[PDB]
RNA sequence: GGCGCGUGGGCCCCUCCUGGUAAGCAGGACGGGCGAGGCGGGACGAUCCGGACGCCGGGCCAGGGUGCGCCGCCGGGGCCC
């Protein structure tokens, strides 16, 4: 028929993967948050309380609870022409942190450190923009070729 | 013809560019404020003039204790409003200082000439600080109408109005389960 | 209408291959465009290399000379509505960028077959004395006649500006 | 006499039409599913602060 | 802008401004074309130094391209919609400059279609900027027909007459996105096509042409 | 006075879609406003719609072919005041003026150098 | 942000599907069109191929074509009830 119960057409994304069911390992209950911390929602099927709805599987988010036992996190979910932000309890073993901004983390790091290195020694600051990727420059190349030809059919 | 101009451009907007009362004193000092800031491209001209552009449920009035109480720290300057003063009785004194507005009540100019201050007008305004040297510019709350407080669905989870009219029963009135 | 082509192209150098292997190739095109197109579509069949993995070293044209007359023999393959085949086809001309043009309308002609349903395997110049087509061979040998095969073309060509005329012209032969 | 039950035809050029509008500037900085144990702690630290308490004298 | 200084202030300082600008013009023209002579001249030095060798002489990329649209405005899809509009390609027969790199070279790729591209000439882009050039300002569509504009708008990047201007562009320098912003883009007049429905390659008329850019817009200048 | 030359971007009139088949409609312009309508459609065979565009050019617009422009007076007063630009304005008497009135008023222009259009009327 | 109208029988094309022997049949999906889009072409058609429109003079040319009706053609290679 057409139903929808809160756990409808969750035969895959629910299951455990292979060779890998039974308990959490350890760490996903001893490691540290922090408000306005970035996560990941991924739906662990052996745990059922603290358990997501199926439409935030996959999606990323911000801390702005943090609870004895849940996580508060914000995500934004769109709906007809609009956006809505969404505020969910979820246990921790169906959150992990998220690295989306671990390379403008290092890109911050290192900028800052090029422009200290080259200040002391007074050599002049490179370029600290990203590029896209140029044309490929002028060069010379030998020849030692393989003559080639299309074979019969 | 043949060219699309639908794509990363939007609707034009419409604001007020002339006073709209035919009231002939706000037509004049509109025109006279609208040509000192073209001579001059100073911003509290062009504030001043686009606040007379105003309708009239968009420039509330405002109190002597108000006026007071905003000058505290700025006893010496002048400060300009482009509406109408009225008078605090809850307020037993007042100081001195200097005002210009649109309108003064009787009472508010009688309490202003005691006490020794100055009420003024805009002319004067124009004539002596067309530039507004040594003025401030202040306005009264624009959310203060009965009528703003009534906008939205008080019948919502998240609204925080009340309905208009006269309601007697109890369904949806007493709590988020009253329905 | 076509030219020759010599193409070079190249996989990009990568870090466990610093010089990659070279490639050359021949190619009959009507401009370097679609010389360039036809190198990568053989590229990309025979070594696994895309044009976007690879590059081009250089497509240089090359002009032959056209004085005497030769045969050309030619070995192709060609896709039709019931699946592919070889052939074997013989041409006479002067140059070999002219010969493939001879080719291209026989087979446009014949078997319906254009430009990218082909695949030219081999051009070679043969002797007189190993012609395998009836018709080369015929033209081959030495004081070879025959009358205009076709006179009434001169006739017919000028009854177009002159409409009308004061008797029936004939055909001179 | 049927008529049609659903189509979503048009529906995604409607959504597009004045854009997709996001969320308020407000609606990131909320107290409204905070643990009240950290609101009430916050609530007291700024009141004792002389630098920020904005109780009088 | 309010300005104090009096007119003949005004009027004096305009002259000397002319007089800078059109001696800059002179040496610029002389220098720029020296240079094209020598990279000409090198190019080939370098080809024929490396064949001695038995060596192949591979040359620069294109680092800047002319496109133009070729195709109409009814029933087109919205992405590429979103990507002419990012051109400034908004009618058929407009032509822009575009600099070359990943981004927007997938770009094209994707409206591919609906347009026609290529590596242009110096003298291409001389006639083009002489003979249809227009600049915005402010918003309006203002003539190009002497140095005096160019170098109002354009001073502060060290641009101060027709001839940077148009080497600016066949270098791809430091300043060409100030100095293609500047420019409107070119109103052309009727293409001469073969077959609007498919590409360059088979025969066709869409996608990349090359070098024969050259030809297929000079007719349209 | 010199003037550009006059340009009248249509010579014939706007008349309304079907009034040559009914006597009952009339010739004066209505907007065409049915469904199935073949004059709003515009097809390539009917006849023109009336829009702007068709606007004269300012410089000329309600200018007579002799170069003048038309200014309809009644009595000998009317005409003294408002005619001392009288180069590109001229009189016209209005129709219901008398005969005497009418000698009247071509002795005073006559007298003031203005040109009155109507001066050979009731004259007989 | 405020106030307010019409609409709530839709249909067609491309590609992807379901029931049915099938249907110019019935039911769904991304994008476009007609509805509410003039003009040229497809002999002839609401939707196909081009092109989306103030009133005019000049030039260039898309799609489609160039015996005569009826504006506009030749040259070259092959086949041929
Ligand atoms: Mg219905
Ligand atoms: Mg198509
Ligand atoms: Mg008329
Ligand atoms: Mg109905
Ligand atoms: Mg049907
Ligand atoms: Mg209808
Ligand atoms: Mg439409
Ligand atoms: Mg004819
Ligand atoms: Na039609």
């Amino acid at each position: 028929t057409h139903s929808q119960g809160y756990r409808c057409k969750t035969r895959y994304c629910f299951a455990r993967k292979f060779r890998r069911h039974g308990m959490a390992n350890l760490t996903t209950y001893n490691r540290v948050y922090k408000l306005g911390q970035y996560v990941n929602i991924k739906v662990n099927g052996a745990y059922h309380k603290g358990m997501p709805h199926r439409y935030y599987n996959g999606r990323t988010g911000t801390i702005f609870n943090i609870g004895p036992r849940a996580l508060g996190v914000q995500i934004q979910k769109r709906v007809r022409g609009r956006i809505m932000l969404k505020r969910i309890n979820v246990r921790l073993e169906h959150v992990h942190p998220s690295d989306c901004r671990k390379n403008h983390l290092e890109r911050v790091a290192a900028n800052d450190a090029a422009r200290r290195l080259a200040k002391e020694t007074g050599q002049p600051v490179p370029c600290l923009k990203r590029q896209n990727a140029l044309p490929r420059a002028a060069h010379v190349v030998s020849i030692a070729s393989a003559i080639d030809i299309t074979p019969l059919k | 013809m043949g060219i699309d101009l639908k794509t990363g451009i939007k609707k034009r907007k419409v604001e007020r560019k002339e006073p709209k009362s035919p009231n002939p004193y706000i037509r004049l000092l509109h025109n006279a404020f609208k040509v000192v800031y073209e001579n001059t491209g100073e911003d509290f001209t062009k504030v001043l003039t686009k606040r007379l552009c105003l309708s009239k449920t968009n420039r509330p009035v405002l109190s002597v204790s108000r006026l007071a109480h905003l000058m505290h720290k700025r006893e010496d300057k002048i400060a300009v409003v482009a509406s109408t003063v009225t008078n605090d009785e809850r307020l037993v004194t007042i100081p001195r200082m200097t005002i210009c507005a649109l309108k003064f009540s009787a009472t508010a100019r009688s309490r202003i000439e005691k006490a020794g201050g100055r009420c003024m007008s805009f002319d004067e305004l124009l004539a002596e600080k067309p530039t507004g040297d040594n003025c401030v510019l202040l306005q009264g709350r624009r959310s203060c109408r009965a009528v703003c407080k009534k906008f939205g669905s008080p019948g919502r989870p998240n609204s925080h109005v009340k309905p208009k009219g006269e309601h007697k029963g109890r369904r949806g009135a007493r709590g988020r389960h009253s329905w | 209408m076509m030219q020759k082509y010599i193409v070079y192209g190249r996989r990009l150098p990568s870090e466990k291959f610093p010089e990659p292997e070279v490639f050359r190739m021949t190619i009959y095109a009507p401009n370097e465009i679609v010389a360039k197109s036809r190198f990568w579509y053989h590229l990309k069949s025979l070594k696994k290399i895309k044009r976007t993995h690879g590059e081009i070293l250089d497509c240089q044209h090359i002009e032959e000379n056209g004085d005497f007359v030769k045969n050309f023999g030619v070995l192709l393959r060609y896709r039709s509505r019931v699946g592919q085949h070889n052939m074997y086809r013989e041409v006479r001309e002067t140059t070999s960028a002219r010969a493939m043009d001879k080719v291209y309308s026989e087979m446009a002609g014949q078997c319906r077959a254009r430009y990218h349903d082909i695949q030219i395997i081999n051009v070679k110049e043969v002797a007189d004395e190993d012609v395998r087509r009836e018709k080369v061979a015929m033209f081959t040998q030495k004081g070879v006649r025959f009358p205009h095969p076709c006179p009434y073309v001169h006739v017919k060509r000028a009854a177009r500006t002159a409409r009308f005329q004061d008797r029936a012209p004939h055909v001179p032969q | 006499a049927k008529l049609k039950n659903h189509t979503s035809k048009n529906q995604n050029r409607k959504d597009h039409r004045n854009g997709i509008k996001k969320p308020k500037k407000s609606a990131y900085t909320s107290h409204k599913g905070m643990c009240p144990k950290y609101l009430r702690n916050l609530r007291r630290s700024r009141a004792n602060d002389p630098r920020q308490s904005l109780r009088p004298n | 802008q309010r300005d104090i200084r009096s007119a003949a202030e005004r009027a004096t300082e305009k002259e000397k401004r002319a007089a800078l600008v059109k001696d800059h013009a002179v040496k610029s023209a002389q220098v720029y074309a020296r240079y094209y002579i020598d990279l000409v001249e090198s190019e080939k030095k370098a080809r024929e130094n490396a064949l001695k060798n038995n060596q192949l002489y591979v040359p620069d990329e294109p680092k800047v391209y002319l496109v133009v649209r070729i195709r109409g405005i009814v029933g087109v899809a919205p992405k590429v919609r979103t990507i002419l509009s990012l051109l400034r390609l908004r009618q058929i027969n407009n032509a822009v400059f575009m600099r070359c790199n990943k981004a927007t070279l997938n770009a094209l790729r994707i409206v591919d279609h609906y347009v026609t591209y290529g590596e242009p000439t110096v003298e291409t882009i001389r006639n083009l900027i002489y003979k249809r050039g227009f600049a915005k300002v402010n918003g309006q569509r203002i003539p190009i027909v002497d140095n005096n504009l160019i170098d109002e708008q354009l001073s502060k990047h060290n641009i101060l007459c027709a001839e940077d201007l148009v080497h600016e562009i066949f270098t791809c320098g430091s300043s060409f996105k100030e100095a293609n912003n500047f420019l409107w883009p070119f109103q052309l007049n009727s293409a001469a096509l073969k077959d609007k429905r498919n590409n360059f390659a088979e025969g066709g008329d869409f996608g990349y042409r090359g070098k024969y850019i050259n030809e297929f817009v000079a007719r349209m200048i | 006075l010199p003037h550009k030359i006059i340009i009248k971007k249509r010579k014939n009139k706007f008349i309304r879609f079907q009034s040559e088949r009914f006597v009952r409609v009339k010739p004066s312009w209505r907007k065409p406003r049915g469904i199935d309508s073949p004059m709003r459609h515009q097809y390539r065979g009917q006849r023109p719609m009336v829009s702007i565009g068709y606007g004269s050019d300012k410089e000329t617009r309600f200018m007579l072919p002799c170069g003048f422009f038309k200014h309809r007076i009644s009595t000998v007063h009317e005409l003294k005041t408002l005619f001392m630009n009288n180069k590109t304005h001229a009189a016209q008497i209005a129709h219901g003026v008398s005969a005497r009135s009418r000698k009247q008023i071509l002795e005073e222009a006559k007298k003031m150098g203005v040109r009155v259009l109507n001066a050979d009327a009731k004259l007989r």
